[PDB]
């Protein structure tokens, strides 16, 4: 709620900003449109293009890489919105940079944002 | 028993008793110390093996059996997709059934049939110490017994540690014993977010127990013929390699020109790449890449030729899906993805790494 | 107790837990129910809207679809498509305008039909559910024209097509009750019934005048296709019912909603979507509060229910909340839902006893309209 | 500012809903938008179609005919919006109706929403 | 003290008190001047966004402009025209997309000129402004792009014609020093020079890189075209500075916004754009606050105020609200101007002693982008 | 004073002395009885008039004189619109500058010239007495004087009371004095509603004094020409009404086809209508304005004929920014414009509203 205090991760709520895979989502969890943590809603586009953030989960203890998806070809969603950065670079670290629309990709050269799902691909720290 | 299966195989793997002439084993081809690849030159370079007659050469070429164990037996997946086998066109349908194939071919080492690769493992009294042992007395003198028994001492051999030991830097790397230079570290990063971990890695989610960089899936990536190597292969200038459509059984003409996705272990040592080793350098491999996302006409361009690609020799149920991924690899990238897919070398292997 | 976002952590933890690997893909959204519902945010005029889909029993948002300018919204009644008429202009809300129809899948949500109506001929107008109406075989879609004068667009969703535009005298609304038939409501305060063949003039026939030139018809009346009833509502809470299910209007027994009492303590119905109807209930919701006279559109805190043949009053909910607009699902046990505009949340209550179930919030800008089928 | 209380108009501050001669306004008022009262904000399209609603004014007792007129051709203001409904009838009585665009006449076509200005053209009677 | 609306209904009123008639009709905004502000509203990723132009001096709307998807606005410092390079889709936010740049006229507002831009070249990100941007004559607008690689997009405003794709090297973001050349920065930490030409291989020429691999350059780096000056924090308040204005890249010296007890009591610059630079007064202004190292997009609710020259801190204001982005108006005795997102709220401060003056709230969703002209 | 000003040209107003043969006075084509206007058949009925020759039709309808007096003097306004003036093309300034002409027009009284309209004027010694009672001793024996001041004493008539005595219907509705029935007040609410009121109403905003249904503006609204009136006027079949354009000094070719909104009092006692009375009945007057709003083939066809309306006569500087409304006028909202039109007839002339 202090939106400057360091980000607390939680593993029991995926329709909140604080929950561990988010932890640098940029956008809107799809869960809230129709879709769920790692499907698109009906009518909208996987990318295939991803965006990765190192997440720790406090369930387990570990980090793992979350390669971020968006759902794409419908306007935003508008529902539960969020903003995280951990360990979020500049756009010239494209790779770990979260305000571009990452829609390449998608079915139909759909290209709109509508929401961003949090897959794991991987373990690092 | 799981030792002297294993043991046993050992001994078969590198006995070239079991190849008409006898001038081949599976060693010979698939030698240890190329990541069990084949260093030998043919007619056309490295790309295809020549077999025991010493000019048959073959139209694929030969893969690792690094990690090969790792593969599922073939299946066809509930969304349709088919997976695992042996083979690039997946028709085998694991370790023990291709294990007798390369026996029988007439290019590769070429025995007559069953019958005579059970001669020779009766001429070796070794052979009927460790067969009886494990497989029990007369196993030599029953043509269709000894010729499993041989395939599936070899299979559990290839399942052994000696071929999949999990030691390279990026094993290291991900048990937390060393860290990845920042290239590397830059290369896995591009991997992970661009299309390659679609297709080389094995889950779509989650974290694989034993990674192999692949998905064990078909896909037809759209390359062109290996002339040369089509012509050693003397299958004729109208053939067309149908990939998993060749697998018999497989009747579906949108499997046609799909191979099954390679490990990348081992990669950097054991070029040259693709089914018909078409392309010399691994560089060349990630590049071919950009053929889909590219605008600049240097991406339609193999860097090897000079000459255009080519026309894919199925020029139909291409990934395109996967393929086009509107995001082109930009050199620095490219270098990235090398750096990273040096380091799923095996600890053996990295001295080869060099050159 | 445990929330959908909790519920999913934990399967999502179960599954990393055990290894299991799973596509990432389009969802289908679940096939269609009677506890879906649709809620449709006009956006207080802006140029694009959204509707969302919502699983009423779950209070889950399944799906969504994108509007343009103020879209009429339909959704067939036996839950095989879903159906809006919507405006686009080629620089969001300037340039050529292009009116169109859209056929939706209703569990991929994907377009099936776009269908364009030629001359921009659709009614812009704060969204009104029953200017735009499918005939009840679900192959025809009529929409209303304001400009140059009233009249009628027949779309033909089978042919995909569009078929033409039928002239209607000084009337409003449309309300099918066959293939080739349909009811408006005329300034002169007759409804006048509509049958249009192939060609010619459409064939139009006025009932009585059935209200005085002063008692006003909201613009948000609850028709039933099925049951053929239209539920049509005055300012003061009185309430018309029409039966069309002979092809003709017979007048029912009019009935009020508020008591002589209440109106005089100045209770009076508000909102939007002020009144819904459940069928085989046959039974009537009206939103209510005290307010002024020409506060009418503002939003209620009350529901008030009243048996359709009787006018008995079964029950009056305080909502809790500053409600909209209300409908209820057509299946037994039925959820009654409640629109805030203002929360932007759908609340849905048990029908029975009024109480709040869930709610399901965020719901755009300016949620207004409430849809759903009739599918048994 | 308690939503269903009867209307109480005042003449002192045009932006504000209850604004004298907003008493029928639907949507925006344009003097927020860079109209004015009886103006319309730069690059939007008067409509020459209006809406009449009698509007009290406070100041000298008098009731004045408000011809509102919409201001077109751009996406809905998004400030000072406001409704308010004394004498709006329905549909059918289309003169004092409000939930209609009014945008008939406007200058290109232009038939999108965006702000609506409060001009008198008449006392009541 | 007496408000807009309070003057303007005095004013009304008068006239009605006088009988004096006076024309409805479409307003012309005021000249635009320096105290002219404009906010750009991305709407957190809305198909549809909205441009506000506004009078900083009164706090007052003079005017709107509708874009598409996260247009780029720019806005010409001497004041002649507004442009935007904007995206639009056959059917709201799916189906054929159209991205094109519109001129307008900076006191009728309308379009001058719509211009095609081919095969949907945009970048579409989180609006920076300087993945847009105007040549110093005005006459060239260089859109980025970043699929299917980094490249930058010429547009002729002059001749209302797109004329090309510059490939680029991994680079991001155009600064213009001149008619055919512009600045962007690279991965390597260098800046690259891009010289271009109607045709050729455009002359790309890398300087000394000037940040170490683990120094990060925000997106959101304040540029003057008119000093050349390319104003560059890092998320520790470091500033980097680059002189642009011999048409080659001089490096100066770096200065810290922030104290080393600041640092060590977690104060960082933070928002959306954190920094602003005067070039009258060579005075920089920073977003900052006590945050952890990984909030670096949130608001902040202080401004340093330092000199470019020796980076002497020459104020600290507490600006009392959530403060994303901020700017200056360029002429004496700025404006300081204070956007918050999640207030959509732009307030307006003396720059010199920090002082609020005036706000202007209701713009929009998400309003991100403050642009003002340098036209002394 | 300024009362015996007006009480000598209510003389000359009615005196048939001012025409050539004296068969004829203003008031012969402004008929008190017809609120100013010509009652009389011609061999176009009664588009236009017949002049004192007994022969010669004029080209346009006479419109009356009721309301003249509030049409401010001719002028371009600051946003170039020219407004004001007399007659259908604003030809003349005001009632003192048009009231002259007639005399001197050989279609309608036909004096040779001032001189002989002086000449009649002294030969009558009610008018030496009246007239230097007010201008002078010797007045009528200066032609130019006498002609001028002629012209002031109609002009001065023409401003009383009597012309504009805001009496009808719709003056008592405004004045709380009682109301209209509902049709009437349909009517009014779709007259303000609809794109009537942008033309017919003096102010664009506020409230107006003494609204007399006209801003005064010049507009062409694409009337065709009047077939009959135009072979009676004998001006030839070739013939173009340019409207305002024909005023001397105005040279814009945007004034072609443009005339002066004529004030709608007493609009129902004074058909036919238009500047060249080609409708003979109200409701196609109103029926026209739907020509440029409905679709249906009906409203292509002038109800009167049968036939289409007919292409404009001047088929340029149409208003139809203002024409084109975008909404047409059922038949019960033209059922609703009559009433409230009919509301326009003064007191005097409801008698003749039957
Ligand atoms: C003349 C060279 C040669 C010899 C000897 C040979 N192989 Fe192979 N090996 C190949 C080629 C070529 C392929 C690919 C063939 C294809 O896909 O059709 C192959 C593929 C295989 C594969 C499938 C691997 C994959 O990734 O699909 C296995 C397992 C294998 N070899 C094991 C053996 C064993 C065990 C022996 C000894 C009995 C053997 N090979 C002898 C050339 C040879
Ligand atoms: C759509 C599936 C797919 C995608 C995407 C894909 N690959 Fe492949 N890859 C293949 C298949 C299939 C082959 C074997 C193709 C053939 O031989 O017929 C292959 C072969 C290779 C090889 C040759 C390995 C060998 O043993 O000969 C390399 C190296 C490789 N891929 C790297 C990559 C990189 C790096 C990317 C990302 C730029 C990538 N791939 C993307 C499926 C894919
Ligand atoms: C022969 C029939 C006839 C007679 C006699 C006649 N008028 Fe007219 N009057 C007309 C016609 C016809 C018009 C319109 C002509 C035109 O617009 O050019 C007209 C127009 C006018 C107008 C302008 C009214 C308006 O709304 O534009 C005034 C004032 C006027 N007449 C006054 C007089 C006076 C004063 C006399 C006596 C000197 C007079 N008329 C004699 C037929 C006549
Ligand atoms: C664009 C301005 C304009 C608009 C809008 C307009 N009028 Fe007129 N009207 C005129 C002009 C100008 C004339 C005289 C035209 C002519 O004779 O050339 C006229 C003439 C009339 C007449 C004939 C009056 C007479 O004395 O001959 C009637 C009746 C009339 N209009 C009614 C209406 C009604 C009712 C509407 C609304 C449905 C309407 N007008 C809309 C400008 C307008
Ligand atoms: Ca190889
Ligand atoms: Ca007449
Ligand atoms: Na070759
Ligand atoms: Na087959
Ligand atoms: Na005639
Ligand atoms: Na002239």
């Amino acid at each position: 709620t202090d939106p400057r205090a360091k980000w607390v991760p939680q593993d029991n709520d995926i329709q909140a900003c604080d929950y561990w895979r988010h932890c640098s989502i940029d956008g809107n969890i799809c869960d809230c449109s129709g879709g769920s943590l790692t499907n698109c809603p009906p009518g909208t586009k996987l990318a295939t293009a991803s965006w990765v953030a190192s997440c720790y989960n406090p369930t387990d203890g570990q980090s793992y890489l979350i390669a971020y998806r968006d759902c794409c070809g419908y306007n935003v969603s508008g529902r539960c919105p969020c903003l995280n950065t951990e360990g979020e670079l500049p756009v010239y670290r494209p790779e770990f940079a979260n305000d571009i629309i990452w829609c390449f990709g998608a079915e139909d050269d759909a290209m709109t944002y509508h929401c961003t799902i949090s897959p794991i691909v991987g373990k690092a720290s | 028993a799981d030792d002297a299966l294993a043991a046993l195989g050992a001994q078969l793997f590198v006995d070239p008793a079991l190849s008409r002439n006898a001038t081949q084993s599976c060693a010979t081809c698939h030698d240890p110390a190329r990541a069990f690849t084949d260093p030998r030159e043919g007619k056309a370079g490295l790309a295809v093996s020549v077999g025991d007659d010493g000019q048959s050469h073959g139209d694929r070429n030969t893969p690792t059996l690094g990690y090969a164990a790792l593969v599922p037996a073939f299946h066809r997946d509930a969304n349709g997709k088919y997976k695992g086998g042996q083979f690039w066109d997946g028709r085998a349908d694991d370790l023990k059934q291709q294990a007798g194939q390369p026996m029988l071919n007439p290019v590769e080492m070429a025995m007559p049939d069953r019958a005579a690769v059970a001669a020779r493992l009766r001429d070796d009294p070794a052979y009927r110490t460790g067969f009886e042992a494990l497989f029990g007395k007369g196993v030599l003198d029953d043509p269709e017994r000894a010729f499993d028994a041989a395939a599936e001492a070899l299979a559990a051999y290839q399942a052994t540690g000696e071929f999949s030991p999990f030691d390279s830097k990026y094993d290291r790397v991900m048990r937390g014993e060393e860290k990845f230079t920042p290239l590397e570290e830059f290369g896995y990063t591009v991997f992970i977010t661009k299309n390659c971990r679609l297709c080389h890695m094995q889950r779509k989610q989650g974290v694989a127990e034993r990674e192999t960089f692949t998905n064990f899936e078909y896909h037809n990536i759209g390359l062109p013929v290996n002339e040369t190597a089509r012509e050693a292969s003397g299958l004729g200038a109208d053939h067309v390699d149908h990939g998993l459509l060749a697998r018999p059984g497989i009747e579906d003409p949108a499997q046609s020109g799909r191979f099954k996705v390679p490990s990348l272990r081992n990669v950097a040592v054991t070029g040259p790449y693709m089914h018909n080793g078409v392309f010399t350098d691994l560089r060349t491999a990630i590049l071919f890449y950009n053929k889909y996302t590219s605008r600049r006409p240097e991406a339609k361009i193999n860097p090897e030729t000079g000459a255009p690609w080519g026309e894919p020799e199925v020029a139909r149920n291409l990934s395109l899906a996967e393929l086009q991924s509107g995001l082109m690899l930009d050199d620095g990238r490219v270098d990235a993805l090398v750096a990273f897919l040096e380091t799923l070398t095996d600890r053996r292997y990295e001295p080869l790494l060099e050159e | 107790q445990e929330t959908q976002g909790q519920a999913a952590a934990r399967a999502a933890a179960a599954d990393l837990a055990a290894g299991q690997d799973d596509e990432p893909r389009i969802l289908e959204a679940p096939a269609p129910d009677a506890r879906r519902v649709y809620v449709n945010d006009p956006a207080h005029f802006a140029a694009v809207t959204q509707q969302f889909v919502i699983d009423g029993e779950a209070g889950r948002v399944i799906g969504m679809i994108d509007g343009g300018f103020l879209p009429n919204p339909v959704v067939a009644d036996d839950g095989s498509f879903i159906a809006h008429a919507s405006t686009v202009f080629s620089r969001i809300a300037r340039g050529e305008r292009t009116d169109y129809v859209e056929v939706f899948d209703p569990v991929t949500l994907l377009p099936t039909a776009d269908i364009e109506l030629p001359d921009a001929p659709r009614f812009l107008v704060g969204t009104y559910p029953w200017m735009t109406s499918l005939t009840p075989d679900g192959k025809t879609l009529l929409f209303y024209q304001f400009s140059p004068a009233p009249a009628v667009g027949v779309v033909d969703l089978e042919g995909k097509a569009f078929k033409r535009m039928l002239d209607v005298p000084d009337c409003y609304h449309i309300f099918p009750t066959a293939p080739d038939t349909f009811f408006m409501h005329c300034r002169d305060g007759s409804l006048a019934k509509v049958a249009f063949g192939t060609e010619g003039t459409p064939e139009i026939t006025h009932t009585e005048v059935f209200h005085p030139e002063d008692e006003f018809l909201i613009n948000h009346p609850a028709y039933s296709q099925k049951a053929g009833r239209l539920v049509w509502p005055t300012y003061t809470g009185k309430i018309h019912q029409i039966d069309l299910s002979s092809g003709d209007a017979k007048f029912l027994p009019a009935v009020e909603a508020l008591t002589e009492a209440e109106r005089a303590d100045g209770w009076r119905p508000g909102g939007w979507q002020q009144v819904a109807y459940h069928r085989a209930l046959d039974r009537i919701y009206l939103l209510v509060d005290q307010r002024d006279e020409w506060r009418h559109k503002t939003a209620s805190r009350f529901v008030v229910v009243l048996d359709a043949k009787t006018g008995e009053r079964l029950a009056k909910f305080e909502m809790g909340h500053e409600i909209d607009s209300i409908n209820v699902s057509q299946d037994e046990k039925p959820l009654l839902y409640a629109l805030s505009t203002g929360d932007k949340t759908l609340y849905i209550h048990d029908a029975e006893s009024g109480e709040e179930l869930r709610s399901v919030n965020q719901l755009g800008h300016g949620p207004q309209v409430i849809t759903t089928a009739d599918m048994g």
